[PDB]
């Protein structure tokens, strides 16, 4: 009971369905990434190296997947207003420097950046999502530490005054502040400057989350 | 926006003969396309429809299984392909350009016409000449056989209107609507199979042949023709 | 300074064009909204459906 | 009329009072069970096409519930026919319908199980919808459509195609008909097992107890894991009674699926009582 | 500097006096009495497929059956209600586009959203096809609202404390607008397409005139940033919706917030209102999965759209009233009456 009109009308319909939902499921095979740190961090060279106003859309391709880098440092406003509209992404890259380990701003980086690594952690946006972390500026820091007590910092702590007992307080201290080991997990890694490494650890914590996601896609 | 036709001549009955439509100007592959065609000295007659994603085709009663209408999206281009010519066949060609979706405007745009040479719903005019003066208005009409008002609230009449040396101009699309590119002294509609033009404050180029058609139903059929004169 | 001069400036600004203006109780606001919504209240499908037959929705 | 005469050549007389009861209720449940995934499982089909996992797998889930209701009610047929009344029709009938709906069942778990496997392993690759469909139907009721309409074709002729007793194959020194449904059911049980296993060691990233628990009770049964009970009685005639653990094991397979591979699901549960409830 | 100190203190203590003046009988003081609309057994009539991801705007045409959705995918479609049919698809040029906008000649649509750009596109072209026609920079923080007043002017908002009129023909702001202290999120076209209010994320809401840029209004009362706004067609009044899970009906005269949605079961955020044609009825999109209807003169209970399985963002009528389409972020659209 149609017209010829009424089924041309279905015809185009149709073919603009097919179409989009092609296009719409090309579009879920990209990796996306949100990029976070402090101010003066020095996460531009982790941005440069890495690799893996309004948004600064860092695009690379890598490993034949496609790593979508926002980097929003650009923005002035509430993270509260913004943020959500990444919920999807695989993985928030954090970036924060071992040579602010006494150095006061005002007080001392690292209560800060340690204060920005809890605030992402139990965001409640992220529940699933994992946090890779980045802690830089190392060889700085050994050969800084040579006039520092190190203490300044961190006035419980009494161990040996050697770059790997410091680090390892570093690197726990900021793996510390999980509440949810149930869902997601935090890793920890410190910027190769001389390495790609930069570049691997963030692929396989990519990797990762995507089994873990195919993988609770089966019900299990 | 330009539309030409192509691939016309003169041929004997038998045979084969291939008329081409290149188009330029315009977006090629989301429009449907018809084949029109016109006596030697008498009225039009429908030939052929293809639609946007080359599903759907529909022919005449007089030549179905002679003919065979095509499109080429990437080079924009139209074909109709014909075999068995009879000198019922002589006449000249036209492509139409029409897309339907919600509120659009068929039979906008008419090619210019190749020109062959070769050695069931019934619409007819009401009258054949009026004598027309410059400075008066006019009135021309038609009749069909059966309803044109579809179930959906439209209604499939279509007036056009000839000039000596010149191509069909889109006066009325679907009998109340008017097109772009025309003087807004023009006007149409009809009735219950009966049909009408108007056109207001006669002035020079507005003589010449009118044209009324159908599209409720494949085939289409037309007319033979009402024209005025100076 | 020249800031606290500016900033005082654009409040003095601001606060005159929102000082004066002509003003209506919240009442008043409530009753024209009632009245609008009463008398426009038949041509309304979603408020009152149609009969299934000029809805093209059905 | 056991549960384990599919698998036994032998039931002990000792025994009937009990192993022949068991099966009765068991199936009793199952079939009571199925039809109700079904019926749930078309309420909430709009939302599932989210990827191309969720629609696969529970294109699968549906197949392996049909294919259990079917195959269960037309066993419970071939096995109250009486053997002495009609010496034709309606046993012969049945004795189809239990080969080729159960030969069913065990390939659309096989596929699953195939699923999950190409899921983890190869992470990255895609494929259409439309040629997984294609296979997925092409494999499910393929192969059952090729054994038990060959296994009539050479059956017949001799009238070795029933046992005497009971509407169902038997075998002594010549015609071997259950060797064409004991093999086929227990070789897919092998995969599935490994795939557990497979999941497993990705789970243990060392509550890893408590994923790994609720990883083996969800992948126990779904997967085919408990047929492997037969293993037992069909090498021995009377071992001791490891009948009756077969027929409580497997006889409520339907009750198995429906309150692990329906009711664990997070977002299903939610909607299920959002609807429902 | 202390002389315009003083003045400043006086005139917040007129427009205090001002607030104060205008408080003693309210909407639910006058219109409670008002028959309810009773349970609206509102039911799918079709449900528009298509969205890859979670929908963000749609907006009705003025033929009401044209209609305008958009996601945080990348696209923005004009669809057909009446048989369900696709008449344009229209990509975007960043995927982070928080509003939508179509011309009321017909002929128009607009778009922006984080990338701080509004974006304008022309329909009715002869050559077959839908283009861009303007791109407008000149905003510093994301663009989150855009209405069109004419043919030829655009009205958009952006984080920034910064609202601005903009001339399509010419591509320059004719006149700006600052003045707010947070990000500013949403405005509301009036019907006389003259004015329009914005609001902020300071509990905040501005009234501001497009031919000359001054301000002459604003109203506080919420308690964390206020999502989505809309304007009543009448030119009087307009709602507003907040993260504190309360719904709020300002007017544009009465300097103050005239009446709060809210529940003790709510504890969830609003992320759109709108109105029906007659007014009767205020759509609301929350958080909890539901897109609420609330008897607007009442305030006083909640017809239920529950269909949606996820958050609502988005929801909006026809010109005649004849149907209403709530959009939320399980990837589907549904056409209601």
């Amino acid at each position: 009971t149609l017209s010829a009109e009424d089924k041309a009308a279905v015809e185009r319909s149709k073919m603009i369905d097919r179409n989009l939902r092609e296009d719409g499921e090309k579009a879920a095979r990209e990796v996306k990434l949100l990029l976070l740190g402090a101010g003066e961090s020095g996460k531009s060279t982790i941005v440069k190296q890495m690799k893996i106003t309004g948004i600064v859309e860092t695009h690379f391709t890598f490993k034949d997947l496609h790593f979508k880098m926002f980097d929003v440092g650009a923005q002035r406003s509430e993270r509260k207003k913004w943020i959500h509209c990444f919920e999807g992404v695989t993985a928030i890259i954090f970036c924060v420097a071992l040579s602010d380990y006494d150095l006061v701003l005002a007080m001392n980086r690292m209560h800060e950046s340690m204060k920005l690594f809890d605030s992402i952690c139990n965001n409640k946006w992220f529940t699933d999502t994992s946090i890779i972390l980045f802690l830089n500026k190392k060889d700085l820091f050994e050969e800084k530490i040579k006039k520092s007590p190190l203490t300044i910092c961190y006035p419980e702590y009494a161990g040996s005054n050697t770059y790997e007992e410091a680090a390892a307080y570093i690197q726990c201290q900021f793996e510390d502040l999980n509440k949810r080991k149930d869902t997601k997990e935090i890793y920890t890694h410190f910027t190769c400057s001389t390495d790609t490494k930069n570049v691997q650890f963030v692929f396989d914590a990519v990797t990762d989350v995507i089994i873990k996601n195919n993988l609770k896609d089966c019900g299990l | 926006v330009q539309l030409v036709e192509s691939g016309g001549g003169l041929v004997q009955p038998g045979g084969s003969r291939k008329l081409s439509c290149s188009a330029s100007g315009f977006a090629f592959s989301s429009f449907g396309m018809h084949w029109v065609r016109q006596a030697p000295e008498k009225g039009l007659e429908w030939v052929a429809y293809i639609s946007s994603g080359s599903g759907t085709i529909y022919y005449a009663d007089t030549v179905k299984g002679r003919f065979t209408i095509s499109r080429d999206d990437p080079k924009n281009t139209l074909f109709l392909q014909m075999t068995s010519l009879r000198s019922e066949d002589t006449a000249m060609y036209y492509c139409v350009r029409s897309i339907y979706y919600y509120g659009s405007s068929p039979f906008d745009f008419w090619g210019q016409g190749t020109t062959l040479t070769v050695s069931d719903i019934v619409m007819t005019q009401a009258t054949s000449s009026v004598p027309v003066t410059p400075g008066e208005s006019v009135s021309i009409s038609c009749r069909s056989s059966k309803s044109l008002l579809h179930s959906n609230g439209n209604t499939y009449l279509y007036w056009f209107l000839q000039r000596p040396g010149q191509s069909p101009q889109l006066l009325i699309y679907r009998m109340s609507n008017l097109a772009s590119g025309v003087p807004d002294r023009f006007s149409g509609s009809g009735s219950g199979t009966a049909f009408t033009l108007t056109i207001s404050r006669l002035e020079a180029e507005d003589v010449g042949v009118y044209y009324c058609m159908q599209h409720l139903e494949y085939p289409l059929t037309f007319g033979a023709g009402t024209k005025l004169e100076l | 300074n020249t800031a606290s001069i500016a900033q005082a400036r654009k409040l003095v600004e601001q606060l005159k064009m929102e000082a004066n203006i002509d003003r209506i109780k919240v009442s008043k606001a409530a009753a024209d909204l009632m009245a609008y919504c009463e008398a426009h209240a038949k041509e309304d499908p979603l408020l009152t459906p149609v009969p299934a037959s000029e809805n093209p929705f059905r | 009329t056991s549960f384990s005469i599919l698998m036994s050549p032998f039931v002990p007389s000792t025994i009937f009072p009990v192993v022949k009861w068991i099966t009765y209720v068991g199936l009793g449940i199952s079939i009571g069970s199925l039809i109700l995934c079904l019926i749930i499982e078309a309420l909430f089909w709009k939302q599932i096409k989210k990827s191309q996992t969720s629609h696969t797998r529970r294109i699968c889930m549906v197949n392996i519930a049909l294919s259990l209701l079917i195959a269960d009610v037309w066993f419970i047929v071939g096995a109250t026919v009486d053997t002495t009344v009609n010496p034709s029709g309606v046993c012969t009938a049945a004795v189809f319908f239990t080969h080729f709906f159960y030969l069913s069942l065990f390939f659309w778990m096989l596929m699953l199980g195939i699923l999950l496997a190409y899921r983890i392993i190869l992470v990255f690759h895609h494929m259409a919808q439309h040629l997984m469909m294609a296979v997925g139907f092409c494999l499910g009721y393929g192969c059952p459509l090729i054994i038990s309409v060959i296994t009539i074709a050479v059956t017949q002729p001799s009238n070795t195609y029933k046992r005497k007793d009971v509407c169902w194959l038997n075998w002594s020194n010549g015609s071997k008909p259950l060797l064409a449904f004991v093999v086929p059911a227990l070789a897919i049980v092998a995969v599935n097992f490994v795939v557990v296993l497979l999941v497993l060691t990705k789970l243990w990233r060392p509550a890893t107890i408590i994923r790994v628990g609720k990883s083996l009770l969800i992948l126990t049964p779904l997967l085919g894991l408990t047929w492997g009970f037969g293993i037992g009685t069909i090498v021995d005639s009377q071992n001791l009674a490891w009948h009756v653990i077969f027929a409580l094991l497997n006889a409520f397979q339907g009750f198995f699926i429906l309150c692990f591979g329906i009711l664990l699901d997070s977002k299903l549960r939610q909607l299920l009582f959002n609807k429902l409830s | 500097l202390d002389q315009l100190r003083q003045e400043a203190e006086q005139l917040k203590n007129q427009i205090r006096d001002a607030r104060k003046a205008c408080a003693d009988a309210t909407l639910s003081q006058i219109t409670n009495n008002i028959d309810p609309v009773g349970r609206i057994q509102m039911r799918t009539r079709r449900t528009l497929r298509g969205h890859l991801a979670k929908i963000y705007a749609m907006h009705w045409g003025t033929d009401s059956r044209l209609l305008v959705s958009a996601s945080q995918d990348g696209k923005l479609i004009i669809w057909d209600s009446y048989t369900t049919n696709k008449v344009h698809a229209i990509p975007l040029r960043s995927s982070w586009v928080m509003t939508c906008a179509y011309a009321p000649s017909g002929n128009y649509v607009a778009c922006g959203g984080l990338d701080n750009i509004c974006s304008i596109y022309n329909l009715k072209t002869r050559e077959g096809n839908v283009r861009v026609s303007r791109e407008l920079a000149g905003h510093t923080g994301y663009l989150s609202c855009c209405r069109f007043l004419d043919d030829n002017q655009i009205v958009t908002s952006s984080g920034d404390t910064t609202c601005a009129l903009w001339d399509i023909e010419t591509g320059q702001q004719t006149t700006t607008f600052t003045g707010h202290t947070g990000d500013v999120m949403s405005l509301s076209l009036a019907p006389d397409t003259r004015l329009f209010v914005s609001g902020a994320c300071d509990a905040s809401a501005k009234l501001w005139d497009v031919r000359e840029g001054m301000c002459r209004q604003t109203f506080t009362g919420h308690e964390s940033d206020i999502n989505a706004i809309c304007f009543f067609p009448n030119g009087n009044a307009f709602a507003t919706g907040s993260d504190d899970a309360t719904c709020r009906l300002f007017d544009l005269r009465a300097d103050q917030e005239l009446m709060t949605y809210s529940h003790d079961n709510i504890i969830c955020g609003i992320t759109s209102v709108s109105f029906s044609k007659s007014g009767r009825l205020l759509l609301a999109g929350y958080d909890d999965f539901n897109c609420n209807v609330w008897d607007a003169l009442k305030a006083d209970r909640a017809g239920v759209l529950a269909g949606h399985d996820n958050r609502v963002s988005c929801l909006g009528v026809t010109d005649d009233g004849m149907a209403v389409a709530t959009g939320s972020w399980d990837s589907f659209l549904k056409i209601w009456n």
